[PDB]
DNA sequence: GAAGGGCGCCTATAAAAGGGGGTGGGGGCGTTTTTTTTTTTTTTTTTTTTCGAACACTCGAGCCGAGCAGACGTGCCTAC
DNA sequence: GTAGGCACGTCTGCTCGGCTCGAGTGTTCGATCGCGACTGAGGACGAACGCGCCCCCACCCCCTTTTATAGGCGCCCTTC
């Protein structure tokens, strides 16, 4: 299951205008992860206004 | 018959696992390793060496 | 296997995954052109991957 | 009968010449058939988690078009 | 000049042929984690095979007899 999965997604990558596109240069997302943030720099937070 | 035999030998040269067809063998009885088999699996050129 | 091959990616990528000879035979027969734009084709070819 | 003894043929060498015979060397036919009804067996049939679709193919089926035939309508001939 | 009746034309529906549809059956593909790391399988590798035996041909050999020379031995016959 892991080998098959990597084999699909391998060529997707964030380009220098920050839209995420695969090998034939089709757009996957307009911004990576819909906000353009990094996954190792995020944290869990509480939203005050749902009070 | 010669054409049928030639057609078989050149086919078995390229691909030796043809469905419904006998397979090429040796005195050992081992199936021949044709070019498709060499490419095909985990131990094949595409994945194993390349 | 039967879905990834419907993608409009270059033929050499599709060979690197389970289809081996068969996708190359069809690629040769249609005469498609592989633009070496993706990660696998470039690593197999040996030039610095993008 | 069993056993030991005596007589005689055996193989080698030679060397020739005519003719029958053998093991080939190579090509042929690829049979068809005689049956023995066969080693081609059931591998494991599965012990299953089996597909996993995709694609080709099967077979049937229903809508639709043209032609045909009768009913309805029109066109043509005869009699007062 | 005019009206009624027989044949032909018009219209609609039934039958046949033509065109496209799927549940079903078939094929047929495929992969089955990573790595190891050991030997040692090192004797093979028994299968080689006739495939099926067939005829034509080519070439070499066996086939008698001579005589001397000698072990090896098969057979007959008398004695045990």
């Amino acid at each position: 299951i892991q080998r098959r999965l990597i084999k699909s997604m391998e060529s997707v990558m964030v380009k220098y205008d920050a839209t995420v596109r695969n090998s034939i240069n089709q757009v996957v997302q307009l911004r990576y992860g819909e906000d353009g943030l990094a996954g190792e720099s995020v944290e869990f937070q509480n939203l005050a206004t749902l009070k | 018959e010669d054409v049928k035999l030639l057609q078989f030998h050149v086919a078995t040269m390229v691909d030796n696992e043809l469905p419904g067809l006998p397979r090429a063998m040796q005195k050992s009885g081992r199936p021949l390793k044709s070019l498709k088999q060499r490419l095909k699996g985990k131990e094949g050129r595409v994945r194993g060496n390349l | 296997r039967h879905g990834v091959n419907r993608q409009d990616t270059g033929p050499l990528m599709k060979c690197s995954f389970e289809e081996t000879v068969d996708v190359l035979m069809e690629a040769a027969a249609h005469g498609e052109s592989d633009p070496m734009k993706g990660v696998s084709e470039n690593i197999m070819l040996g030039q610095l991957a993008p």
